[PDB]
């Protein structure tokens, strides 16, 4: 779920990292059309597609096996769905680490205007 | 997608989704787990909920069609998945609208240390 998601992100990232994708981009938090920005917002777009092939069960609520292990995301014993929405959340993480020098706070609390190009297609 | 749903919630409880139900307690924010805070906090699990019910498209990012009448929030799409996503977006944000009265500030950041107790159930 979220909450595990976020976990992942701060102990990734670093104490309060999650809140800086609430709103960023076309893709991370609350977006979802046009073109993602950079490759941050690309991070989101993918985890949204990720999360867009789940079937038999929900991303928000389902609660899953992870840990971290030595400073690295590892997805535990999972069955089905849960399997697939854990690794959707620990590559974003990653992407989202990855990518963490490239955040631009000028794409934080972008309008849905800023994001009026044809949506990208997973 | 999470652009229109912001939209819904500006026009029925005057607020920016992204600065208050975004990181609002245990269910409108980063969470997922634990117990509805309040009646705010339980219009967005009643929202995870019917987006559970969604497979074709994702929530996130289904942009829709509706329009603003008569009071009421009125979902145009011909698309089944689109049709249905904004549903589950119309539901909630009305919702909200009716217990913004009892909106706590308090509940804000709420996810990242809380929602430890048994989780809500669809």
């Amino acid at each position: 779920n979220l909450f595990q998601f976020a976990k992942m992100i701060n102990g990734k990232l670093g104490a309060f990292s999650v809140w800086n994708y609430i709103s960023y981009g076309c893709y991370c938090g609350w977006g979802g059309q046009g073109t993602p920005k950079d490759a941050t917002d690309r991070c989101c777009f993918v985890h949204d597609c990720c999360y867009g092939r789940v079937r038999g069960c929900n991303p928000k609520l389902a609660i899953y096996s992870y840990s971290f292990k030595k400073g690295n995301i590892v997805c535990g014993k999972n069955n089905g769905c849960l399997r697939d929405i854990c690794e959707c959340d620990r590559v974003a993480a990653n992407c989202f680490h990855q990518n963490k020098n490239t955040y631009n706070k000028n794409y934080k609390f972008l309008s849905s205007s800023r994001c009026r190009q044809t949506s990208e297609q997973c | 997608n999470l652009f229109q749903f912001g939209d819904m919630i500006l026009q029925k409880t005057g607020k920016e989704a992204v600065h208050s139900y975004a990181i609002y307690g245990c269910y409108c924010g980063w969470g997922g787990q634990a117990r509805a805070q309040d009646a705010t906090d339980r219009c967005c699990f009643a929202q995870d909920c019917c987006y559970g019910r969604v497979n074709d498209c994702n929530p996130k990012t289904a942009t829709y069609t509706y329009s603003f009448e008569n009071g009421d929030i009125v979902c145009g799409d011909n698309d089944l998945c689109l049709r249905a996503v904004c549903e589950c977006d119309r539901a909630a944000a009305i919702c909200l609208g009716e217990n913004v009265n009892t909106y706590d500030k308090n509940y804000e950041y709420y996810s990242i240390s809380h929602c430890t107790e048994e989780s809500e159930q669809c």
